[PDB]
C-alpha cells in the first residue's frame, strides 16, 4: 500500500525528464513482458488488490459494460491456471489494449479522502 | 579440525544383515558370544541384557539354563533376618565383572571400560567403527607421536591414544562349528553379536516393513485415479463471453 | 470389463462386503509374505542353525 | 433443510469441512494445513501410549526409555513414530509458512490470521525443546545446560530466574520432572491455538496463486478437496513409513544414547536439524545478552512484513525481482543450517556474520525498497506521456 | 554446603566432587611452593590478579570449573608444571589454576570457602 | 445471536462479487469421458514448459550459495593441514 | 455463513414473544434511593412467609427416612450384644 | 491390569489417564455451552421469558 | 535431624544427637565399603535392617 498518488507523482517526473526516460522505460518494457499476465488474457488493473474501500469506491462508479468484460477476464484466467496451459496465441492481451481503464477512478476518490482528513484535523488561526 | 583430532574414517564391509530384505546371520551370533565369554567379559559388562532373550536366537532352552547357573546372585533373606544366595535364572540379567566403578578404574590404571549393550548405536560409524578399531592396531606408531605411559595407538580413535591394548590374536578360541579362528573372523563375529545387543527387534521390524510399504504405496496410486475421475468435469469446462446490449 | 459386471451388475460393491473382503485379506496378505521373506534369507535363520547342530 | 445444517454441532462440520466455498485454482501447496493437523493427532496419540511406561526421576529416565524400546510389546514402533514425527511435523511446517511468504498470505485482511500462527510456531519450538530433555541422553544433559543459562545474563533478575527454572542449582532432578509436566500440557495450548487460527480463516477464505478476488468462481469442499487432501496424506504416510521401518536413527545424534553425565563434556554439542539456522545466529553475536535477544528476534521479525510490503498487487506471481531474492532468502536459511553444524572456525564465524545480517534485511531494508521499485516499473511501462 | 574439617582433605589428588552439581578441583598445598607459585609472569597471561587475590590460603587450594567454554574438566597433575593438562583442546596451565598456555582468556570463579573455628565450609 | 463486522466472502447465493451477465458455461458428465487420457503428453511437454520458465530464479541463487560453501569448506581444510600452519597463527590472532 | 434451524429465543430487538401495546413501565435511580431498607422487615417477617409455605414438602418425607434409619439402628445394636444371641442365629440362616 | 493383579503397570497408566480426561471435560463444557445459547435459559415460574430480559 | 532445629533443640544439641549414628559413605578408591558419623540432613535410624 504505497499510494497510486506518490506512484503517478514519481512516475510523471520520469516520464517528462528526457534522460531519464531514454533509460528506464526500456527496462519497464521487458519487466511487463516477463511478468506474463498478457498470456493469461488480463490487463494490469485487473490484477490490483481490492479489498480496501478506496477500491471499493473505485469499483462501484465503473461503467456497466466495462464491468461486465472485466467480470470475464477474471473468470477465464482462473480457469487457465487450473488447467496449468496458457491462452492460444491470438487471445493474448496486446500493448495497446493494456490501457488503465480503472486509474483515473482511483485518483479522485483518493483526493476526496485527503481533504476530508486536512478538514476533520484543521487548526483555527485567530 | 585436525584429521588426527578427527579420526580415521571407516571404510564401508559387506555386512549381511546390510539391505532392506535382509536378516541376521545367526550362526554369526551364536559364535559371537563365544568371542564375548572368553574375551571381552573380563572387563565389560552387558548390562541391558536378559539370559531369556537369547532363548530362539544363538541358543537353546536347555543351554542357557546351564550357562545362567553358573553366577550367584542375591535371594531374599533368610526368616533371622541375614542375607542369602542363590544361583541363576531366566530372568536374570548378564553380570558384569566389577562391583562398583571405583573398583573398574583400579584395575584398568583409571580409565573405564564402558558398557557395550548399546556401544553400535552410540558411535557414529555403526558395525563398520567397531570393527576397524579392533582391526587395526599398528605394529609401532608412526615416527613422532609421543603417547604417555599406558597408552596404545590406534588411527581410528579421535586423539590416537587409547587405553585398551591389542587384545585379538590368532586362534586365542576354538570354536565348536570348525571355523577357523583368525583375527578378522573373531572381530567380526562379536560385531555381529553386539548389533544384536543393541538391536533385538531388528529382523521383525523389516518383515512388518515390508506389509507397510506394499499397503501404503496401493492406496496412493488408486487415489490419483480417484482424484483424475472426479475432477474431469472442471477441467474440460467451456466459458463463451457475448457481450450484453447497452440498454441496461 | 464384464468380469467386473458379472459380480456386481453396475452396483457399487457394499460396506458389508468391504468389511467381510478386508478380513480374507489379512491372512493371506501375512501368509504370502512370510512365505517369501524367509525363503529370501534361508540358511541364516535359527532353525536352519539349529538343524546343523543335530 | 437437511440435518446436517439444522443440527447445532453437525452445523459446524458442514461449514467447514462439507459446504465451505474454496477457490477454484488453489494447488498442492495449500494442503499444508491439512497434513499440520495430522501431524499434531499423531503426537498426542504415540505420546499418551508412550507415557504409561515412562519414569520422569532423574536414575529412572534413559531406563525406562529403553525399557520402552525392549519390553513394551510394538515399543519400538511408537517410540520410532514419534522421534520421527517430529522431524516431519517441522518439515511441513516450513513449508507452509513459505507458501504463505511467496502468495502475500500475510496481508490484509488476513493479518489476524497471520499473528496466530506466529504464536503456534513459538509454542511447538519450546514443546520439542521439554521432550528431547526427557530422554537424558549426553545431548540432552548438555543441551538444557546451554539454554538454561542464557537468562543469566538478564540484568538485576538474571540469577532469580535461571535457580527458578532449575528448582536447584544445575540441570538436576526438579528440572527433569518438571520438564516433563509442561511436555504433557503445551500441546493442549496449541490445539486450542489451532481452533482460533481456524476462526479467523473462516470470515475471509482462502487466497488463491493468482492473487486477485476469489468470489467469481467457488467450489465446494466435499468431493473436490476431500479427495485432493487423499493424495498427499497417502504420500506422507508412505514417506514417513520408510523412515520408522527401514532408516529409524538418520535424524538423530549418537550421543544420545550415552546416559546423560554431568561430568563428562562431549567432543560437539550440536542441536536437531530443525533449531540448526536459529542457533547458529545465536552464536554470531559476540555479548551475551545481545545474543538472546536477536536469537529471539528472529522469529519476531515476521510481524513486521505487513507493513513492510509496499506492493498494490498481492503475490510473487507476476513480478520478476521479487521471485530471484525469494530464493536467496530460502538457501541463506539452508546455509545457516550449515553452520550452526560446524565448529567455531575460520571462516565459518565470518560466513555466520555476514549470513545472518542478510537475515534480518530481508523484511527490514530488502522487501521495502524492491515493492517501490516495481510499482513504479508498471506505471511508466504502460502511461505514455 | 559441604563442611570438611583441617586434615580430612584428601591431599595428594585431584578430587572432582560434585557439589551444588558442579565440578570442582582440589589440591593440598604445600609451603614450599611458594617460591614456585608464582615464578610465572602473569604478563603472559591476557589478565593478571596475583597469588594474594585469588588464593587467600597458605596451605589449602580449591578452584572451581563451570567452565566458560563449555565446561570442560582436565587430567591430574602431567604435563608441564604440576598443573592440569586438559584433553578438550589442548589446554593446561600452573600448579594454582591461571590459564594462558592454549585458547582460555579468563579465569574461573573461586568457590567462597569460609573458615570459622577449625571447620571449612565449602559454598 | 447479534451479527458481526462486515467481511469480503459471503455464503451460496450472496457470495459477493460483481455482477454476472453475458458468460455460458459448458461441461460433461466424467462417467461419458474417457479414463486418463493425459498420462503422456501432460507429464512430457506441458510438465517441460512448466519447468524451464521458473529455473533461473531457482538456479541462480543456487549457484551463489553453493560456489560460497565450497570455497570457505576448501580453505578450512588447507588451514588445518600440515602446509598451512603458519596462516593458522596469524588469522587467529 | 449460512443459517441453522428454527429457535425460541431471538436477540435485542426480535427476541419472539407477542406484540406488546397498553403496558407502561416507570423506574428511580438507584443514586436516588435510600441504601437497604430491606435488612430488618425482609429478614424477618417475609423470610417466615416463605418458609412456612414450603415446610411440610420437606419434613414430612424427612421425618419418614429418620424415624426408619433409628429403629434399624437400634435393632443392629440389640443383635450383637449379650441378650440378643439366640435371635442372632435364626436370622442369619 | 497390564499384569496378574494391581501393580506397578496399573498405577503408572492411571496417572496418565488422570493427566488426560480432565480436558476431555473441558471440551465437552464447551459443547455444553453451545447448546445452552440457541434457547436460553428457563425460569423458576415454567413459561416464557422473552416478554421481559436484562443483560 | 534438620526439622528438629529451631523446634525443640539448637543448632549445637541436633549436632551432637547426629554423631553419635554410623552411616553409609561413599567407596573408598579401591572400591571397598566405608562408614561415616550423621549430619543434619539424615534421616532419624531405626532399630532394625529388615
Ligand atoms: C516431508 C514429506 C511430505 C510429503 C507430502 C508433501 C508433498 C507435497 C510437496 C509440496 C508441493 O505441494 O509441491 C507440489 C508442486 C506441484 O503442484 P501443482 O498443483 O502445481 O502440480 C499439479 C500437477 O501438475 C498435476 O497433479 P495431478 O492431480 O494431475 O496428479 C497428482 C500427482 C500427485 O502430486 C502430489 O501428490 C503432490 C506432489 O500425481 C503424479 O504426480 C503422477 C506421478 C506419480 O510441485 C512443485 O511445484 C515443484 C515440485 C518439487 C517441490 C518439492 C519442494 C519440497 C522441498
Ligand atoms: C522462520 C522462517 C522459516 C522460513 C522457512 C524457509 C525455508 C523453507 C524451505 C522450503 C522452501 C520451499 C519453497 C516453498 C514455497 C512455495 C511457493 C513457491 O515457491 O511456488 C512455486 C514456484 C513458483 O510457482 P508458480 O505459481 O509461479 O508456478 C509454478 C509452475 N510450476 O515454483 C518453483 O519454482 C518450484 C519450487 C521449488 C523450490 C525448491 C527450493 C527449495 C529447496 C529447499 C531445500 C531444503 C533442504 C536442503
Ligand atoms: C574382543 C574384545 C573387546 C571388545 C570388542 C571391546 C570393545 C570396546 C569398545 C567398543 C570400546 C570403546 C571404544 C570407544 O569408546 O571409541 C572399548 C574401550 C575400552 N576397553 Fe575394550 N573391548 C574388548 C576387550 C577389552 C579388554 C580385554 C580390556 C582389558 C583391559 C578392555 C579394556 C578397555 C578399556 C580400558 C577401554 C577404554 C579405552 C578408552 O576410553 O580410552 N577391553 N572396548
Ligand atoms: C506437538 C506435540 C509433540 C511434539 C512436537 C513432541 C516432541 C517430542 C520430541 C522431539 C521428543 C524426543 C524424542 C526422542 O528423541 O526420543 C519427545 C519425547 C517424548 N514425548 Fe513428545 N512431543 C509431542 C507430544 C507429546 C505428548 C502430548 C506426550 C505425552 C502425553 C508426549 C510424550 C513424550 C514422551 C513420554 C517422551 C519420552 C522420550 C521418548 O519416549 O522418546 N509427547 N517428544
Ligand atoms: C501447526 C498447526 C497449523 C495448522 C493445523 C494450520 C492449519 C491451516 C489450514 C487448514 C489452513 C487453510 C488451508 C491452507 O491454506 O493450507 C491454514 C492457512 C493458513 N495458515 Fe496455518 N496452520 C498451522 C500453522 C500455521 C503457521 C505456523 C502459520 C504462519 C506463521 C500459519 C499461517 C497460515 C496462513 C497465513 C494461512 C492462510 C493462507 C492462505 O489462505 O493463502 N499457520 N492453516
Ligand atoms: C463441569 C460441569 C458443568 C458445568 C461447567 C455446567 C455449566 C452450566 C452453566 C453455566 C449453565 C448456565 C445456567 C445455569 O447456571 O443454570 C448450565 C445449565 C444447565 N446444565 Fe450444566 N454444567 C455442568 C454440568 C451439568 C450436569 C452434570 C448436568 C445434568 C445432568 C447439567 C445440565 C444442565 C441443564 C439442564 C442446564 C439448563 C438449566 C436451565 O436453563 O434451567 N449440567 N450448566
Ligand atoms: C481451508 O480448508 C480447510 C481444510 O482443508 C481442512 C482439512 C480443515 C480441517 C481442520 C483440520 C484438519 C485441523 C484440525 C485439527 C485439530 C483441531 C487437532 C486437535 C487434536 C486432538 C483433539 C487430538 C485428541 C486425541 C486424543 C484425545 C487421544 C485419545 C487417546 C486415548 C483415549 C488413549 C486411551 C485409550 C484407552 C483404550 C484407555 C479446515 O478446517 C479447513 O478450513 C475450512
Ligand atoms: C454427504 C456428506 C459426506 C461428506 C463426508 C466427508 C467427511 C470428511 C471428514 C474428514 C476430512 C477432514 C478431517 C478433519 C475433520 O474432520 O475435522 C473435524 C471438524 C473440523 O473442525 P471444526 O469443528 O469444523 O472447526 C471448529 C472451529 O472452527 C469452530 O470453533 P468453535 O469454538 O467450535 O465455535 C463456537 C464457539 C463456542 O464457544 C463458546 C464459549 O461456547
Ligand atoms: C543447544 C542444543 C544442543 C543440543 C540439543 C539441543 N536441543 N534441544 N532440544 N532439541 C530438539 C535439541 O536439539 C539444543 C538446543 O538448541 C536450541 C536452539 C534454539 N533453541 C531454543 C529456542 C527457543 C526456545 Cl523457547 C527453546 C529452545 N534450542
Ligand atoms: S577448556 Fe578453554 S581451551 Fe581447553
Amino acid at each position: 500500500p504505497q499510494s497510486f498518488t506518490s506512484i503517478a507523482r514519481i512516475g510523471d517526473y520520469i516520464l517528462k525528464s528526457p534522460v531519464l526516460s531514454k533509460l528506464c522505460v526500456p527496462v519497464a518494457n521487458q519487466f511487463i513482458n516477463l511478468a506474463g499476465y498478457k498470456k493469461l488474457g488480463l490487463k494490469f488493473d485487473d490484477l490490483i488488490a481490492e479489498e480496501n474501500p478506496i477500491m471499493q469506491t473505485a469499483l462501484r462508479r465503473l461503467p456497466e459494460d466495462e464491468s461486465y468484460a472485466r467480470a470475464y477476464r477474471i473468470i477465464r484466467a482462473h480457469q487457465t491456471e487450473l488447467t496449468h496451459h496458457l491462452l492460444p496465441r491470438n487471445e493474448w492481451i496486446k500493448a495497446q489494449e493494456d490501457v488503465p481503464y480503472l486509474l483515473p477512478y482511483i485518483l479522485e476518490a483518493e483526493a476526496a479522502a485527503k481533504e476530508k482528513d486536512e478538514l476533520d484535523n484543521i487548526e483555527v488561526s485567530k | 579440525m585436525t584429521a588426527a583430532e578427527h579420526g580415521l574414517h571407516a571404510p564401508a564391509y559387506a555386512w549381511s544383515h546390510n539391505g532392506p530384505f535382509e536378516t541376521f546371520d545367526h550362526a554369526s551370533i551364536r559364535r559371537g558370544y563365544q568371542v564375548y565369554r572368553e574375551v571381552c567379559a573380563a572387563c565389560h559388562s552387558l548390562d541391558r541384557v536378559a539370559w531369556r532373550t537369547l532363548v530362539g536366537v544363538s541358543h537353546t532352552n536347555e543351554e542357557v539354563r546351564n550357562m545362567a547357573e553358573e553366577f550367584e546372585y542375591d535371594d531374599e533373606p533368610d526368616e533371622q533376618g541375614n542375607p542369602k544366595k542363590r544361583p541363576g535364572k531366566l530372568s536374570d540379567y548378564i553380570p558384569g565383572p566389577y562391583p562398583n566403578e571405583q573398583a573398574a578404574r583400579a584395575a584398568n590404571q583409571g580409565a573405564l571400560p564402558p558398557d557395550l549393550s548399546l556401544i553400535v548405536k552410540a558411535r557414529h560409524g555403526g558395525c563398520d567403527y567397531i570393527f576397524s578399531l579392533l582391526t587395526g592396531y599398528p605394529d609401532e606408531p608412526p615416527a613422532g607421536v609421543a603417547l604417555p605411559p599406558g597408552s596404545n595407538y590406534n588411527p581410528y580413535f579421535p586423539g590416537g591414544s587409547i587405553a585398551m591394548a591389542r587384545v585379538l590374536f590368532d586362534d586365542m578360541v576354538e570354536y565348536e562349528d570348525g571355523t577357523p579362528a583368525t583375527t578378522s573372523q573373531m572381530a567380526k563375529d562379536v560385531t555381529t553379536f553386539l548389533n544384536w545387543c543393541a538391536e533385538p527387534e531388528h529382523d521383525e521390524r523389516k518383515r512388518l516393513g515390508l506389509k507397510t510399504v506394499i499397503i501404503l504405496s496401493s492406496l496412493y496410486l488408486l487415489s490419483i485415479w480417484v482424484k483424475k475421475f472426479k475432477w474431469a468435469g472442471i477441467k474440460t469446462r467451456k466459458f463463451v463471453f457475448n457481450p450484453p446490449k447497452p440498454r441496461k | 470389463s464384464s468380469l467386473y459386471k458379472t459380480f456386481f451388475k453396475r452396483n457399487a460393491v457394499f460396506v458389508g462386503t468391504i468389511f467381510a473382503g478386508a478380513f480374507v485379506f489379512q491372512t493371506v496378505f501375512d501368509t504370502a509374505i512370510t512365505s517369501w521373506y524367509e525363503n529370501h534369507n534361508k540358511g541364516k535363520l535359527w532353525k536352519d542353525v539349529k538343524a546343523r547342530i543335530a | 433443510m437437511a440435518f446436517r445444517k439444522s443440527n447445532v454441532y453437525l452445523s459446524l462440520v458442514n461449514s467447514y469441512i462439507i459446504d465451505s466455498p474454496q477457490p477454484s485454482s488453489i494447488n498442492y501447496w495449500w494442503n499444508m494445513g491439512s497434513l499440520l493437523g495430522l501431524c499434531l493427532v499423531i503426537q498426542i496419540v504415540t505420546g499418551i501410549f508412550m507415557a504409561m511406561h515412562y519414569s520422569s526421576n532423574i536414575e529412572l529416565a534413559f531406563s525406562s526409555v529403553e525399557h520402552i524400546m525392549r519390553d513394551v510389546h510394538n515399543g519400538y514402533i511408537l517410540r520410532y513414530l514419534h522421534a520421527n514425527g517430529a522431524s516431519f511435523f517441522f518439515m511441513v511446517m516450513f513449508m507452509h509458512m513459505a507458501k504463505g511468504l511467496y502468495y502475500g498470505s500475510y496481508r490484509s485482511p488476513r493479518v489476524t490470521l497471520w499473528n496466530v500462527g506466529v504464536i503456534i510456531f513459538i509454542l511447538t519450538i519450546a514443546t520439542a525443546f521439554l521432550g528431547y530433555c526427557c530422554v537424558y541422553g549426553q545431548m540432552s544433559h548438555w543441551g538444557a545446560t546451554v539454554i538454561t543459562n542464557l537468562f543469566s545474563a538478564i540484568p538485576f533478575v538474571g540469577n532469580d530466574i535461571v535457580s527458578w527454572l532449575w528448582g536447584g542449582f544445575s540441570v538436576s532432578n526438579p528440572t527433569i520432572q518438571r520438564f516433563f509436566a509442561l511436555h504433557y500440557l503445551v500441546p493442549f495450548i496449541i490445539a486450542a491455538m489451532v481452533i482460533m487460527h481456524l476462526m479467523a480463516l473462516h470470515i475471509h477464505g482462502s487466497s488463491n496463486p493468482l492473487g486477485i478476488t476469489g468470489n467469481l468462481d467457488r467450489i465446494p469442499m466435499h468431493s473436490y478437496f476431500i479427495f485432493k487432501d487423499l493424495v498427499t496424506v497417502f504420500l506422507f504416510m508412505l514417506i514417513l513409513a520408510l523412515f520408522v521401518f527401514y532408516s529409524p536413527n538418520t535424524l538423530g545424534h549418537p550421543d544420545n544414547y550415552i546416559p546423560g553425565n554431568p561430568l563428562v563434556t562431549p567432543a560437539s554439542i550440536v542441536p536437531e536439524w530443525y533449531l540448526l539456522p536459529f542457533y547458529a545466529i545465536l552464536r554470531s553475536i559476540p555479548d551475551k545478552l545481545l545474543g538472546v535477544i536477536t536469537m529471539f528476534a528472529a522469529i519476531l521479525v515476521l510481524l513486521v512484513l505487513p507493513f513492510t510490503d509496499r506492493s498494490v498487487v498481492r503475490g510473487n506471481t507476476f513480478k520478476v525481482l521479487s521471485k530471484f531474492f525469494f530464493f536467496i532468502f530460502v538457501f541463506n536459511f539452508v546455509l545457516l543450517g550449515q553452520i550452526g553444524a560446524c565448529h567455531v572456525e575460520v571462516p565459518y564465524v565470518l560466513m555466520g556474520q555476514i549470513a545472518t545480517f542478510i537475515y534480518f534485511a530481508y523484511f527490514l531494508i530488502i522487501v521495502p525498497v524492491i515493492s517501490t521499485i516495481e510499482n513504479v516499473l508498471f506505471y511508466i511501462g504502460r502511461v505514455n506521456k | 554446603k559441604v563442611e570438611v574439617n583441617l586434615a580430612a582433605i584428601p591431599l595428594g589428588k585431584n578430587v572432582v566432587v560434585k557439589w551444588q552439581g558442579k565440578p570442582v578441583f582440589i589440591r593440598h598445598r604445600t609451603p614450599h611452593e611458594i617460591q614456585e607459585a608464582n615464578s610465572v609472569d602473569m604478563s603472559a597471561l591476557k589478565d593478571p590478579q596475583t597469588d594474594a587475590d585469588r588464593v587467600k590460603d597458605p596451605q589449602w587450594l580449591i578452584m572451581l570449573g563451570i567452565c566458560t567454554h563449555l565446561g570442560c574438566v582436565p587430567i591430574g597433575e602431567a604435563g608441564d608444571f604440576g598443573g592440569w593438562f586438559c584433553p578438550c583442546h589442548g589446554s593446561h596451565y600452573d600448579i594454582s589454576g591461571r590459564i594462558r598456555k592454549g585458547p582460555a582468556p579468563l579465569n574461573l570463579e573461586i568457590p567462597a570457602y569460609e573458615f570459622d573455628g577449625d571447620k571449612v565450609i565449602v559454598g | 445471536g447479534p451479527p458481526s463486522g462486515k467481511t469480503y466472502m459471503g455464503w451460496w447465493g450472496h457470495m459477493g462479487g460483481p455482477k454476472q451477465k453475458g458468460i455460458t458455461s459448458y461441461a460433461v458428465s466424467p462417467y461419458a469421458q474417457k479414463p486418463l487420457q493425459g498420462i503422456f503428453h501432460n507429464a512430457v511437454f506441458n510438465s517441460f514448459r512448466r519447468f524451464k520458465s521458473q529455473f533461473l530464479y531457482v538456479l541462480i541463487p543456487a549457484g551463489i550459495y553453493w560456489y560460497w560453501w565450497k570455497n570457505g569448506n576448501e580453505y578450512n581444510e588447507f588451514l588445518y593441514s600440515k602446509a598451512g600452519r603458519e596462516e593458522l597463527e596469524r588469522v587467529n590472532v
